[PDB]
Formats: structure tokens, C-alpha cells, sequence
DNA sequence: CGGGGGACAGCGCGTACGTGCGTTTAAGCGGTGCTAGAGCTGTCTACGACCAATTGAGCGGCCTGCAGACCGGGATTCTCCAG
DNA sequence: CTGGAGAATCCCGGTCTGCAGGCCGCTCAATTGGTCGTAGACAGCTCTAGCACCGCTTAAACGCACGTACGCGCTGTCCCCCGC
């Protein structure tokens, strides 16, 4: 069958930051594994937080709090910025 | 609230070391312990406050502290669980 | 007929019904098998028995009739497997194992 | 007519035995509370507190410190010494992974 | 309101093994916290097992596997025996 | 059967060199063999546990990844 | 060969994906490198340049593995 | 604050290391060959979700006698030393 | 070696008290019983990869000679941490 990954989106991001830099397949696998790892970490943290407050729905607020809890300092601030701006743009859109 | 880290008296640090099984203590140690403890306290309190605010509360509950410690891989029993 | 508790049906002290309810509410999976909660309750009861037995032994060794957190810490730390299990657990009012290094002994 | 003072170190062993037996806290509560409130002040102002959080932090801190001291003692003994140097603490925390 | 715990079951087991032994409230709460912790560990491991295998149900088999993964040696063996025995007894009756 | 002796001293030497070690005692090699053995059983036990619960007879790398993950040693580069 | 030999006390006649063995080798080597470096730090702290097994033992003890 | 004893610096040594060369070996590679078991599919059946009615187990509130804590004062023990 | 001396600790009555544990009313979560849809149990199929084997080839380990520097033991100094 077919197996999904994040290869295409990562490739696009790479072309955004380094429009001329190639990549090996192994680095691609590592990147995908890292993305998945972050995903499960943040998702489990958000779910735990939601259960903590006795709530049925995971909002973007929960993700924001979880990101603050999992990321150190400046990474947390910048990621919070990105999430906020993207959410505002999508909602306005 | 200024200069409370010096509220951690040297005899307390001796008592802590003795419970740790330490017999002879340098004098240049106590400030080092104070710094390490301050780092540890900041690390836990940051997440505890995060939990307190995400609940939109104004007082910090111990239960939050338990969660923060669990998140830091240092599980504590006997405080509500 | 009259209701017969599943805990009695398996002959355990722990509430299998409460276990099943928590399992369903814990979002661990969509649907919960029938025999899983019984297995879990049995395991919890067994481990509780182990630790309680050790703690009672320690408390009697200290010659007191009630188990206190100090007895708990002593029992847990003295057992190798229990200490391994709770390798990252802090017990309030637990104290420490009275261990002293040899080289610090007076000679 | 002698003061009858004990040799250096026996008092330390006696107090080690005393404190490896007791379980109660070793730090004054009020200074610890002052310190923790001061530390929290920089993340959010006018924060209130349940005491149970206060003493929970106290237990966690004291246990962590005792563990660190025990590791430091082993590190110093590895240096064939009897007194701990702050370098021993630094090596210990580095090995634990906290550095 | 009302809060639930494991207090009565802990007390019953205590009377079973050490019929003449009391217990303080603090130690009792410690026991409760320990029970909850083990519950969470075993449940999370079982859920991960189910997800890894593309299953919708958590069975006693997954509980057994998780117990094996989370417990050391003899504790694991005796717990497996106890769970199996209780399962057979419940199923027969 | 002494595959524990398959780890030759030169390999251990290279390993320490990448670790940044200049001088090595002769007693080290056996200690390394023992520690490595301990680690290997600790991982392989859980790997086989996963392989069995999957009703399989071949261990997959994904099982190994799970075992490492649950032991606090996350590995990338294999899915 | 060592991995297969170890993989006998748990079950018999077990087959292996090659990638599983590769991942085992990678994880083991990384762990051993980290342990080597920690041992080196310990030995230096003992004012020495040669590693001896007590250094490894202290390292693992502090790491909590012991 | 006095002082002892621990930290530390310096020196001698002898040996267990490191370095380099000749040798043996087994790892690695390419190839061939075999099949067990992984992986995928169709089926249907048993099993778990769900809901209505029932109820008694467990949780909340109350009360108490005793485990244990806290005295005090002799008994006993541990250490330090002068001989 | 070895008693005294002093300090420290243990211990055993005697006293007090908070809470561990038991009792009680109630109520809501567990139970019971029935319905129904569907997850996976199971049988069956395919063919991949894992296992086995063999013959070269040559890098790598091995054994060994050898020599030196370092880990270690010892010594003296002084300062700084402990007992009070």
C-alpha cells in the first residue's frame, strides 16, 4: 500500500530557507522521526492538561500551554508567536 | 522579597549534608548549593505557575506542584496524588 | 437475581467496576475488553499486598502498631525490586537509609 | 582541669547517625516560604499559595539536595579525599545530565 | 462534594496480611498515590501497545504484556500468575 | 559461544577514542563487556516482549525502537 | 552473533530483521561512547589520565543504572 | 577561636602501559538457494457499547479510647586520656 | 594495654491527646438484562526477506619486544574546618 510521511512539507521548508541545498534520504527519515516525536510529546501533554481541567475539547490554548511547558525559553516564545499569528491569519481568512 | 536565598542558613546546609552522609565540608560550598537550589526551584516553579494560570486561577495548589514534579521526572507521593 | 459484585466473582478486594469506569474514562482506547479490568485489579491488589507486608514487617521491627511513611520508605528501599520499581519516586517524610561509607569510619 | 573536647570528626559521625535516622525537615519554614514567593514573583505578580504546595516544594527540594549531597560524597571519595569541593558538585550534576 | 479513593481496599488488604497493624493517614495517602501511579503507568503502556498493533480494544492480554514490560523479574512473574488466576476464576464463575 | 569475546580490545579502544580517552587500563575491557551485556539483555528482553505480543517470530527494528523509547533512549533514523 | 546468542534465554528460533540489528548496534555504540566520556571525566577528576574500572563503576552509580 | 588533622606539594620508582613490526584470521563481499513467516484478504460471530431499571457499597459526618508522643530521671554506653 | 571521667544515649514509668477506626444514613454508581453492530478471529493466499552456504581477499586483530611515564607510595607543611 501507501505510507504517509512529512517528506514533501519538509522539502518545501528546506527550499524556503535554503533554496539550493539538497538532502539525503537518511536525513529525511531522521527529520520525519523527529517531527513525529515532537507531535506525540505535545499531543500527550495537551491531552493530559485537558484531562487535568476536566474538559472535553483540546483547543489551541491547550497547545500553547503545552508548548510553553515543553519548550525552553526563546524557542517557546518564537513558537508561541508563530502559532498566534497563523491562527489569527486563518481565522481572519 | 529580596535576598531570601541567604535565608538558607549554613547550619541547614550542614544538616542536609549530614543526612546525606557527608563528614567534612568545605566553606566554599554553601553558595554553590544555594545557586543549584535556586536553579531547581525556578525550574519547578515556572511549570507550576504555568499550570496555575492555564486553569485561570489566582492561587497555586499543591496538586499543580505534583504535576510539575512529575513532568520533571521527579515523582512525589503523599501530597494528594 | 441479586447483584453479585464482579470483585466477588473474581474473589478480589479491589473494585473492578470502578477500575472499568476509570479505564473507559481515561481515553486509553475506544473500547475496553471484559477481562482487562479484572487483570488490573488483581495486579494492583497483589502489589499492594507485597508492599504492605514489607511495611508491616518493618513497623513491627521498629515495634509500632501503625505503619508510617518512614516504614514505607524503609521497606521500599530495602527491597531491591521495589526500589528498582520506584527508582524515581520521592516519599514525603521518608527519611533515608542509614548508610555510612567505610572510609569515614574512625580508625 | 581540661575542657574535654572530642576529636575532630566524631561529632560529625554522631550527627550523621542522628539525621540518617530522623525524617523531619531541616530547613526553617519561614525563610523557605519567603524565598519561594520571591522566586515566583518574577513569573506572575500577586500569586497566592496553598501551604500544601509550600511544603510539597520543601520536601522535593530537600530530597533532591540530599541526593545531590550523597552523590557529591561519592565523587569526593573517588578523589581519595574526605572534604567535598564545589568541583565535586559540578562533576556530579554534569554526570547526572543536569549540565 | 465527595471524593473517591482506594482507602477501604487498602485497609482490607492490610487486615488480610497484617491483621493487627494500624496505619496513619499520611502513609495511607502515600499508598493511594502509589496505586494511582501504577495505574497510569500500566494503562498508558497498554494503550500504546494497542495503538502499535492497530487495535480498538484493550484486553487482559495487553495488560499482561504491559505488566511484563513495566515490572522487574519476580514481581512480574508473580503478578502475571495472580492476574491469570483471577481471570480464570472470574470467567469460570 | 564466547561471542562476548567477539568484542575485541581494538574495538573497545576505538570506542574509547571516539569518547575522547587517552590512556586505558588493561582491566577495562572485561568491565565494558559486562556492562554492554547488561544493556543488551535489558533492551532485548523488551524487544522480544513486543515481538511476542505481536504474535510474530521475527523481531522488527520498530520493536527495537519502541524498546529504546520506553527505556528513555530515543533513537531516530529508523521510523 | 552476540545479539543472537543473547536472544535465546527469552525465546528460541527467533528471526531478525537486519535493520533491528543495525539499530541495536547504533544504540549500543552511542551508549558506550557516552559512558566512556563520563568515565574519562571521572578519571580526570581523580587527577589521572588512565581509566580504571572503578571509574566506570562510579559513573554508572551516579547515572543511577547501579 | 584554637588547634589538629586533612589537603596538598614534592620526590622516587617500576611497572603497566603505549608503539611498532611480523603473523594469523576472520570479517566482509559476492553469489546461490531455499521457505517460513510476514503481509494481505474475505468472513462472520461473538463481544462489547448502550440504555432502562435496581439498589446497596461506599462516601460523608460523628465519636471515641487508645497509640503514641512527651516528660523526667536513673542506667547504660561510648569516647578520651593518663598511666 | 586499662581504668576513671565525662558526656551522651537508652530506657522505663507516668501523663495526655488527636486520630484511626468504627458506626450511620443515604445516593449514585455499579449491577442486571436485553439489543445490535462490528472488530477481529480465523482460514487462506502470496512472495520477501531472512536464513543458510560457499569461496576469495585482505584488513584487522594478535603476539610480542621494548622502553618510559605515571600511578602510587611516602613525606613534610600549613591552613582551615571543626568542637565549643
Amino acid at each position: 500500500t501507501r505510507k504517509e510521511s512529512y517528506a514533501i512539507y519538509v522539502y518545501k521548508v528546506l527550499k524556503q530557507v535554503h533554496p539550493d541545498t539538497g538532502i539525503s534520504s537518511k536525513a529525511m527519515s531522521i527529520m520525519n522521526s523527529f517531527v513525529n516525536d515532537v507531535f506525540e510529546r505535545i499531543a500527550g501533554e495537551a491531552s493530559r492538561l485537558a484531562h487535568y481541567n476536566k474538559r472535553s475539547t483540546i483547543t489551541s490554548r491547550e497547545i500553547q500551554t503545552a508548548v510553553r511547558l515543553l519548550l525552553p525559553g526563546e524557542l517557546a516564545k518564537h513558537a508561541v508567536s508563530e502559532g498566534t499569528k497563523a491562527v489569527t491569519k486563518y481565522t481572519s481568512a | 522579597l529580596r535576598d531570601n536565598i541567604q535565608g538558607i542558613t549554613k547550619p541547614a546546609i550542614r544538616r542536609l549534608a549530614r543526612r546525606g552522609g557527608v563528614k567534612r565540608i568545605s566553606g566554599l560550598i554553601y553558595e554553590e548549593t544555594r545557586g543549584v537550589l535556586k536553579v531547581f526551584l525556578e525550574n519547578v516553579i515556572r511549570d507550576a505557575v504555568t499550570y496555575t494560570e492555564h486553569a485561570k486561577r489566582k492561587t497555586v495548589t499543591a496538586m499543580d506542584v505534583v504535576y510539575a514534579l512529575k513532568r520533571q521526572g521527579r515523582t512525589l507521593y503523599g501530597f494528594g496524588g | 437475581a441479586k447483584a453479585k459484585t464482579r470483585s466477588s466473582r473474581a474473589g478480589l478486594q479491589f473494585p473492578v467496576g470502578r477500575v472499568h469506569r476509570l479505564l473507559r474514562k481515561g481515553n486509553y482506547a475506544e473500547r475496553v475488553g471484559a477481562g482487562a479490568p479484572v487483570y488490573l485489579a488483581a495486579v494492583l491488589e497483589y502489589l499492594t499486598a507485597e508492599i504492605l507486608e514489607l511495611a508491616g514487617n518493618a513497623a513491627r521491627d521498629n515495634k509500632k502498631t501503625r505503619i508510617i511513611p518512614r516504614h514505607l520508605q524503609l521497606a521500599v528501599r530495602n527491597d531491591e525490586e521495589l526500589n528498582k520499581l520506584l527508582g524515581r519516586v520521592t516519599i514525603a517524610q521518608g527519611g533515608v537509609l542509614p548508610n555510612i561509607q567505610s572510609v569515614l569510619l574512625p580508625k | 582541669k581540661k575542657p574535654h573536647r572530642y576529636r575532630p570528626g566524631t561529632v560529625a559521625l554522631r550527627e550523621i547517625r542522628r539525621y540518617q535516622k530522623s525524617t523531619e525537615l531541616l530547613i526553617r519554614k519561614l525563610p523557605f516560604q519567603r524565598l519561594v514567593r520571591e522566586i515566583a514573583q518574577d513569573f506572575k505578580t500577586d500569586l497566592r499559595f496553598q501551604s500544601s504546595a509550600v511544603m510539597a516544594l520543601q520536601e522535593a527540594s530537600e530530597a533532591y539536595l540530599v541526593a545531590l549531597f550523597e552523590d557529591t560524597n561519592l565523587c569526593a571519595i573517588h578523589a581519595k579525599r574526605v572534604t567535598i569541593m564545589p568541583k565535586d558538585i559540578q562533576l556530579a550534576r554534569r554526570i547526572r545530565g543536569e549540565r
